[PDB]
């Protein structure tokens, strides 16, 4: 299992890649342990949006 | 609104499946659609206009041929169509006879003689 | 360094190594191209060149320090100036450090590995041995040529490879 | 300044006699082919000088602003004139010219610039054989 | 900023915690102690070395104060010794237990106004503003403290009374059942210090069992679940099987006799009589709680019952802070930061003119 | 969209001021 | 564009080898042209061997 | 699980390249923004969505690899509709295109107008950015060297 | 308004003048079905690419049937 999740998260980095995200290899972890929650992804998407301007805001 | 979902419309229409129950045929749809979208050949209306003629006289019809001209008539007065040429070409070619060779008859033209 | 890099070019006795240093200082005289470029369509202004005075300093010192240096001895000719701690030097060196690591970093993994070992010019530590195919080739056969162990490489890095 | 530019010009006029004269039957059959993957590469040298002229009109375009430009030019055409002038001076056909791009893939391991455009020349030439 | 201060007290069951909100600690822990000679008045290390010839009093252990008077002491000696502040010009965010009637919190409210005097205040529930900093607003908490226990729904922003479980179980059931299962072993419990030294063993070295069946098969074939301990006292209290069926009694709860719910039963007669349109919403934010928070192994049969509650088409979202201890503290500090919590923070001029009961509409 | 719109009460009137849309 | 030099580039090979074949095949007919067209096939250089590869599929009809 | 996951990504948005309090402070602004939203096959098509626009938007080639990635995804299912709706927050050659000088069959036909016109545009784009370039170097420099007297670095308002 | 029922009144002419063609010339294509090909050649769109697209939806509910 512990082989299996380091593989998807090797696959899972190209979907992304190819989509053109925001979204770094740390913060794609973060979000990919948070949708597979339950939680659903189309309001994780703004508040991911809203956070990352809320810092922008401070600097 | 975007031009994909309206092809998912039709999807619903025209199979018992909703848009939502396949995704195969999606795929090849926009596989299709896309990079033929916007018109790349050249307009005539009057040839469409000859050619639902011409398949009107293959119905053996001469009466509803002349009745079709009033109708070319009253599609130009009400003007609120974007190509004519299109939508006439459209059902022509999805035209079922109720009951050989013709790439030798006249057609549009490719415009690869023409910078586009 | 206009001079340098002309002249490298109809080499290729120079070696790899020498070969690519050339190449990185090229790439980091287009930019001072660049400004040549677009000073000429604006035709005393000496603060505005106090700061290209300065790198152009650094290229011609590493030009001038480095001269007819090729191998692991031009890899201990830009690995002096990764000692440096004022980072305008390091940001200089860097573009061409990469690329003068590039040649021996590639043996690196077919000389660990299996794989093609180009030694027919010596800029590699291996200094390979004729005529030893018996079978007493588990001892010495790549002597370790100390001129061309690089500064990254240590004793321990040089052979243990080996 | 048009000193600085000439190896340039050199490494693209000796390479075009090349792909004209061992283009012709006779002359080898991965030969025939290392020619032909050789139009592919005049090609990108021959845009750069297309386009250069129509920006030349606005006057956009000078004799430093192209010497700044052809910076990798100057050494990846370079080697195609040398492989060119190889094949040319001493005749190679075959499995002889085979051989001759089997040393210059070694030869250039660790340039990392004059080693991916012969890198790509092999694979491509190679289909007949 | 230059916006006027905020500060935080929760007069906890075991503890006294003090502080300045948007702290992530607690700014001072002393003991919940209010001595008289058994100095007169002192909370802090020179009380809890005093135990032996002072009394050791918690106002709070019920979920309801008890004395009221040692309330309002420990919360004043606590603002002017523990933080050594000056009461007129702080406001404080007060935080109780759940269920606390309306009469109770309108004499909170009073005495807080009246004999400490805050120019600003709230007064309000403890498992919710433990949830605001735990996660999501909305969700179900499963809140067990020290001597409370509630499954509390919340799709409001704050608790729906309708469907909100007492439930007794609670760190005070189980040092109760530690007790028992020590005098049925035979083994002296001698004192209180002994009674808190073994509460913690068990929340921090003890196994907490991660089946019934199994530790049970290990322990019947023969015992090696025991781990040795070696105080410094020089206390030696080991062994295996008995250890890891001392905090099994939550997920059978007929193993000590307890009649009311266990942990899956009170989460799923929650959920039953709360609204479905909400039930995936709700079941997507469960807490964690209890003093387990040194050694867990009570989050994988919670997780594996509430896997086996709801169908396998949604997943299970169990929310694990890295708090469930301090929870309760965090819940404050991050809400008393706030400017917009200015709209549910009162302020003294309303209190003289809507009269005393607005705290509970304002405050909410 | 247009057709769903399209379906509204119309009169049956016609005009005899205006030919060019009688409704 | 330098005289649109890049659009006539792939012109006088597609050229070139159109005018081989009507240089090389001059009174001719039955299989004695079967085998002057069947030579420019042979060729290892691709052009030749991609456009005479469409040509014989028509001669030989 | 997720809660102290999200304690790394208020590590992350914080510079790493003091440090302690100001993270309890981003966290506070954290928490007090996420729950907003949170109060208040269907999932291959919005990929499918996206690539049509791609194809329109000229860039062949994405497409046609984007369907040829979204066959392999489904041979974690919310992590994708996650993606598709990031799709457009993110940061903001080749030899061939008309040689017929390698294949062993290729279909004879003219020319078009929209393939080697279109080819030397790709190179029309890179020529005019190393020039816009030069423009942009020169200035963001002489925008720092020249404005005014008592103008500079912040290091003279200590 | 008046002349905006005027023009929504101009649109059913049109729409009973296409659902005329489309009879006389007994095409696969009902009404509900032309009201989103009408919609598809407004926008300017090839009329090959979408009948091809026509031809296998229509086979592909007799791989439903």
């Amino acid at each position: 299992n512990l082989n299996a999740v380091r593989e998807t998260m090797d696959v899972l980095l190209e979907i992304s890649r190819i989509l053109n995200t925001g979204l770094d290899m740390e913060t794609l972890s973060i979000c990919v342990r948070l949708c597979e929650q339950g939680i659903n992804p189309e309001a994780l998407s703004s508040v991911i949006k809203e956070l990352r301007k809320a810092t922008e805001a401070l600097k | 609104k975007s031009p994909n979902v309206l092809l998912q419309n039709l999807c619903c229409r025209i199979l018992g499946r909703s848009e939502a129950d396949v995704a195969q045929q999606f795929q090849y749809a926009v596989r299709v659609i896309g990079s033929n979208f916007a018109p790349t050949v050249e307009r005539d209306e009057f040839l469409v206009a000859e050619k639902i003629k011409k398949e009107l006289i293959r119905q053996r019809r001469e009466a509803d041929a002349a009745l079709f001209s009033e109708l070319h008539r009253k599609l130009h007065s009400q003007g609120v169509l974007k190509n004519k040429w299109s939508i006439l070409y459209l059902l022509l070619s999805l035209s079922e006879d109720p009951r050989s060779y013709a790439t030798l008859f006249a057609q549009a033209l490719p415009r690869d003689a023409h910078s586009t | 360094i206009r001079r340098y890099t002309d002249q490298r070019s109809l080499d290729r006795s120079f070696g790899l190594v020498g070969q690519s240093f050339c190449a990185a200082l090229h790439q980091e005289l287009r930019e001072y191209y660049r400004l040549l470029s677009v000073l000429h369509s604006q035709l005393r202004l000496l603060v505005w060149t106090y700061d290209p005075k300065i790198r152009l300093k650094t290229l011609a010192a590493l030009v001038d320090h480095c001269q007819g240096r090729k191998g692991g001895e031009l890899a201990s000719a830009v690995h002096a100036y990764t000692k440096t701690g004022d980072p305008y030097m390091r940001s200089l060196v860097q573009h061409i450090l990469s690329l003068v690591s590039h040649p021996v970093l590639s043996f690196l993994y077919r000389w660990i590995y299996d794989g093609e070992l180009e030694d027919t010019y010596h800029e590699f530590f291996v200094a390979s041995d004729p005529t030893v195919k018996t079978d007493r080739l588990w001892h010495d056969k790549y002597t370790l040529r100390k001129s061309m162990i690089p500064s990254f490489m240590t004793m321990d890095q040089s052979r243990k490879v080996l | 300044l048009v000193h600085r530019i000439l190896p340039v010009a050199a490494s693209y006029s000796a390479v075009t006699r090349f792909i004209e004269e061992k283009s012709s039957f006779e002359y080898g059959q991965v030969n025939h082919a290392l020619a032909a993957a050789m139009r592919t590469l005049v090609k990108e040298h021959l845009i750069l000088v297309s386009q250069l002229e129509q920006l030349h009109r606005q006057g956009l375009l000078s004799l430093q602003k192209l010497w700044f430009y052809i910076q990798p030019a100057m050494r990846t055409m370079d080697i195609l004139a040398s492989l060119a002038t190889s094949v040319d001076k001493g005749e190679c056909l075959g499995g002889s010219t085979l051989s001759l791009l089997h040393d210059r893939s070694f030869s250039y391991t660790g340039d990392s610039q004059a080693q991916e455009l012969c890198l790509y020349l092999t694979k491509a030439a190679s289909a007949p054989y | 900023d230059d916006d006027i201060a905020a500060l935080v007290v929760d007069n906890g069951s075991g503890m006294c915690k003090a502080g300045f909100a948007g702290d992530d600690a607690p700014r001072a822990v002393f003991p919940s102690i209010v001595g008289r000679p058994r100095k007169d008045s002192y909370v802090g290390d020179e009380a809890q070395s005093k135990r032996g010839i002072l009394t050791l009093k918690y106002p709070i252990e019920h979920g309801i104060v008890t004395n009221w008077d040692d309330m309002e002491k420990i919360w004043h000696h606590t603002f002017y010794n523990e933080l050594r502040v000056a009461p007129e010009e702080h406001p404080v965010l007060l935080t109780e237990a759940p269920l606390n009637p309306k009469a109770n919190r309108e004499k909170m409210t009073q005495i807080m106004f009246e004999t400490f005097n805050t120019p600003a205040m709230y007064v309000a529930i403890q498992a919710v503003l433990s949830l605001y900093a735990s996660g999501r607003t909305t969700g179900i908490v499963m809140d067990s403290g020290d001597g409370v226990t509630h499954t509390v729904p919340i799709y409001e922003g704050y608790a729906l009374p309708h469907a909100i479980l007492r439930l007794d179980l609670a760190g005070r059931d189980l040092t109760d059942y530690l007790m028992k299962i020590l005098t049925e072993r035979g083994y002296s419990f001698t004192t209180t210090a002994e009674r808190e030294i073994v509460r913690d063993i068990k929340e921090k070295l003890c196994y907490v069992a991660l089946d019934f069946e199994q530790e049970m098969a290990t322990a019947a074939s023969s015992s090696s679940l025991e781990k040795s301990y070696e105080l410094p006292d020089g206390q030696v209290i080991t062994i295996g099987n008995e250890r890891f069926r001392c905090p099994e009694a939550l997920f059978q709860p007929s193993f000590l006799g307890m009649e009311s719910c266990g942990i899956h039963e009170t989460t799923f007669n929650s959920i039953m009589k709360c609204d479905v349109d909400i039930r995936k919403d709700l079941y997507a934010n469960t807490v964690l709680s209890g003093g387990t928070t040194m050694y867990p192994g009570i989050a994988d049969r919670m997780q594996k019952e509430i896997t086996a509650l709801a169908p396998s088409t949604m997943k299970i979202k169990i929310i694990a802070p890295p708090e469930r201890k301090y929870s309760v503290w965090i819940g404050g500090s991050i809400l008393a930061s706030l400017s917009t919590f200015q709209q549910m923070w009162i302020s003294k001029q309303e209190y003289d003119e809507s009269g005393p009961s607005i705290v509970h509409r304002k405050c909410f | 969209l247009w057709e769903a719109a399209l379906t509204y009460e119309a009169s049956k009137r016609r005009c005899w001021e205006r030919v060019g849309c009688p409704p | 564009l330098r005289r649109l030099l890049v659009w006539t580039y792939d012109p006088k090979i597609r050229l070139k080898t159109l005018a081989a074949l009507v240089d090389h095949c001059q009174g001719r007919k039955g299989g004695e042209l079967a085998s002057a067209v069947h030579a420019y096939t042979k060729t290892g250089d691709p052009y030749m061997r991609s456009l005479v590869q469409h040509i014989l599929s028509l001669v030989s009809h | 699980s997720i809660t102290q996951l999200f304690d790394d990504l208020c590590e992350a948005l914080l510079p790493a390249a003091n440090r302690k309090r100001a993270k309890r402070s981003l966290k506070k602004v954290a928490y007090n923004a996420l729950f907003t939203n949170l109060f208040q096959l269907p999932a291959r098509n919005k990929i499918l969505m996206l690539s049509f626009d791609l194809r329109v938007g000229g860039l062949g080639p994405k497409a046609d690899r984007l369907e040829e990635l979204v066959e392999e995804l489904e041979a974690v299912g919310s992590v994708l509709d996650l993606l598709v709706q990031l799709a457009g927050s993110g940061p903001p050659r080749d030899y061939f295109l008309n040689n017929k000088h390698v294949g062993r069959n290729v279909p004879y036909s003219g020319y078009d107008c929209d393939d080697l016109s279109v080819f030397e545009m790709d190179v029309q784009s890179l020529i005019s950015r190393e020039e816009c370039l030069c423009h942009s170097m020169i200035q963001e420099t002489l925008q720092v060297m020249e404005a005014a007297p008592g103008t500079g670095l912040p290091t003279v308002g200590l």
